[PDB]
């Protein structure tokens, strides 16, 4: 219930500070969002998706989306640092994928991650 | 709350040691020390060592700890004392002195990129220390960097170009930061820097400098002595230029989102002008009401949500002016058609918002210009 | 603790930020973060250079925000993440001039590799700092292919380069990389100790007489760190030419070129006696030579202290007399371990016999006397 009483304001703050619209990252300093990135990383190391009670988890996954697709890679931290970040991320996402009742707030994250993977693969096979 | 955000509450050395805050030019700070380039390596390396020492100090600086009870004053959000950036100030002082010397003569251009990176540096500095900004303002020519940055503002007010165009933006950033970081008592000594703002209010200045200037105008109008002094100008009490910038719309590459930021800042400044005590309001309401009325429901995008709130506080300002001054109605006759069409539209649209105010709503019930007509002749129509 | 963690992160970043780390080397951490680097540009392009540089800048931000907490590793320094993120830039700058030394060896250029080597001196100082308070980068290095870690491979490569010839730049960069290496050996565990066997092959060229005393001193410190391994302790002798022992003792006996003050001398001797104590607490002419060298060092120190007994008031004086104490205990250990001691020390035995009553009187003069050393002296009496 302690979670419940601030769940929806928390998610609203996520969506507002991290809107879907691109360029939303330019409003905030990249070191801010970089420490936010490592924060979300260590959160997924905690398996928050299992450890939390309310799936409305959906907000943190939407934040993960904000990081991945709207915010470019290499702006907050380096592309290798952000890469190992999202590596730990998607590994934790797999661990929680093994056991879940609903997938809607999780399938989107995986889609975004594999999408960026597809794009970088296309770039490294730019013409071959 | 034990780390006190020493790392965030510091200079943000992570920010100070980060890829160019400004767009491009790929700088970082001692890259400038690597760059051997107040005209000599003499005192250049002195300022470099002072800045490196100040950086090490701020890294080791824990001025505020566990909650910061030491920072006191009427100034809200007193960052911390942070004597470290004081030692970093001589480097930007020297670089901006070189820049001002390169500006006063009809030279080189790289110093100007170094200059704007130094301005970004200053923005970072005054962002995280109240003692630093207090000495920046206090120290006639006190703190020659302050007078020379005023001279930079004057140099950029004419013969804009592109480098000085960026200098406008970053210097307005640091001033509005210095202004907002200063208490009410420092506004009287900030009046000397405020004297330069009218040149930035010239019809030439680009939109980012314009919106930063409006922010500075608001910060100054928070003072009770700075507001009448700024309104003591000639043209329109220094606000005619601002109002005609609303109606004029000088830039087309400037996105209407940035224009909306400008508009909200202007209307909030004028609302503060009311609490410390028409053509432009009507034309911006015309554009914004067209944009919102073309949409059939609540703004799903954030930009149009801000546009709707802009409608809200703009009709607030309109009813404030009308109740304050009855000359509002014949200040409206020249734009009476725009007004009589926007007012009912924007009032119905805000009625579409479930939340209520009853003050802005009382304003709606007060103005409520309706039907804009009597009837049109149906005979020989179209 | 996390407070101590934040302080140690601040200490690391400060040791990175300062005046150029290695006094006299006008280059600093920035000297690497933003480098013009005019011309291996193939393996490390200018784009790859800026890539390593912003990798490093991000890592520096992280260690500014660091909270790295803490039998395998001797001291729980930090286990700091931003260290391996500096690892890109230092890897770049250390493969730099390593490729170039390799190319100049292939030719058998210099004007550029002098600057490259100054850059790498600064980089190796950064390496020492990031093995001062770390353990993520310290453990990651210890994880080789077998095989070796890439940065470890390149540093060992340029180490063999500088150890083969002790010319202009090689001596200085060698001193720096040996500092790095002794830090590694201090911060590693017994499992990674056999990985430094390649360093055991590179080391004879380091303990050559032509190498200056700071370098060989760091090499002796490294050897003493390595001695704590049943696999490394046997890696001393049974090799006729010197086995990194005959060379050490001919160095301490006949100091080459002696271009240093007196207290600079006997630093090697202190490290040597500590190393031999380490070996003891664990017949080459590796066994025979350490006898006459120890006697001659004890003799010269007994002269320098007997010429003016006085009180141990200067730090070099107490250092010399403590060196005398550990030296005579080591000589007693040498007499215990070998019987040919008296027989094969005859060429210098007289210098030992004259010192014997004087050294015993000095020892008895010390208000602190370890009974082991007293009885050892008594056994040395005949
Ligand atoms: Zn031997």
């Amino acid at each position: 219930d302690q979670l419940k009483l601030y769940e929806e304001p928390l998610s609203k703050l996520i969506k507002t500070l991290f809107p879907f619209e691109a360029e939303a990252y330019r409003n905030i300093e990249p070191v801010y969002l970089n420490m936010l990135l490592e924060k979300l990383c260590v959160m997924f190391e905690d398996g928050v998706l299992m450890r939390l009670k309310s799936d409305l988890k959906a907000a943190l996954c939407h934040l993960l989306q904000y990081f991945l697709k709207f915010v470019p890679a290499g702006y907050e931290s380096a592309l290798q640092v952000r890469k190992v970040y999202v590596r730990n991320i998607c590994k934790a996402l797999l661990d929680v994928l093994g056991i879940e009742v609903d997938a809607e707030y999780l399938l989107g994250p995986l889609y975004a991650a594999l999408k960026m993977e597809s794009m970088e693969i296309i770039e490294e096979i730019q013409c071959q | 709350w034990r780390q006190r955000s020493n790392t965030q509450g510091s200079i943000l050395i992570n920010l100070l040691l980060k890829q160019p805050l400004i767009p491009g030019s790929s700088l970082s700070l001692c890259h400038l020390l690597s760059s051997s380039s107040s005209f000599s390596l003499s005192a250049l390396r002195e300022a470099q060592n002072l800045a490196f020492t100040g950086l090490n100090l701020v890294a080791r600086n824990e001025c505020s700890r566990d909650g910061d009870p030491a920072e006191g004053g009427r100034r809200a959000f007193p960052l911390c004392q942070l004597p470290g950036a004081v030692h970093f100030l001589p480097l930007v002082q020297f670089f901006i002195g070189l820049h001002c010397q390169a500006l006063q003569d009809l030279s080189v251009c790289i110093l100007e990129g170094f200059s704007v990176t130094a301005l970004s540096i200053l923005q970072h500095l005054v962002c995280h220390s109240g003692a630093v900004v207090s000495l920046l303002l206090s120290g006639q020519g006190q703190h020659p960097l302050l007078k020379m940055l005023l001279h930079l503002l004057a140099f950029s007010s004419a013969a804009t170009g592109h480098l000085q165009a960026s200098v406008l933006t970053q210097c307005l950033k640091v001033l509005v930061k210095l202004a907002e970081n200063t208490s009410c008592d420092f506004l009287p000594r900030f009046q000397c820097v405020f004297q330069v703002l009218p040149k930035c209010l010239s019809p030439e200045t680009p939109l980012p400098s314009v919106l930063l200037a409006v922010e500075l105008l608001s910060l100054l109008a928070d003072h009770d002595q700075l507001a009448p002094q700024l309104c003591s100008h000639s043209e329109g009490c220094l606000l005619l230029l601002l109002y005609m910038y609303i109606t004029s719309r000088p830039d087309r590459v400037a996105l209407e989102t940035q224009w909306l930021q400008l508009e909200q800042e202007v209307v909030w400044l004028l609302a503060k002008l009311g609490v410390q005590s028409v053509r432009a309001l009507t034309v911006m309401l015309h554009r914004q009401w067209l944009t919102v009325r073309r949409a059939g429901g609540p703004p799903r995008t954030d930009q149009q949500r801000r546009t709707v709130r802009c409608l809200r506080d703009t009709v607030l300002l309109l009813h404030g002016l009308s109740q304050k001054d009855k000359l509002f109605m014949m200040h409206c006759v020249e734009v009476l058609h725009q007004f009589d069409q926007v007012m009912p539209g924007v009032s119905m649209l805000i009625r579409g918002l479930p939340d209520v105010t009853d003050c802005e709503e009382a304003a709606l019930d007060d103005l409520c210009a309706a039907e804009t007509d009597v009837e049109d002749p149906e005979v020989e129509c179209g």
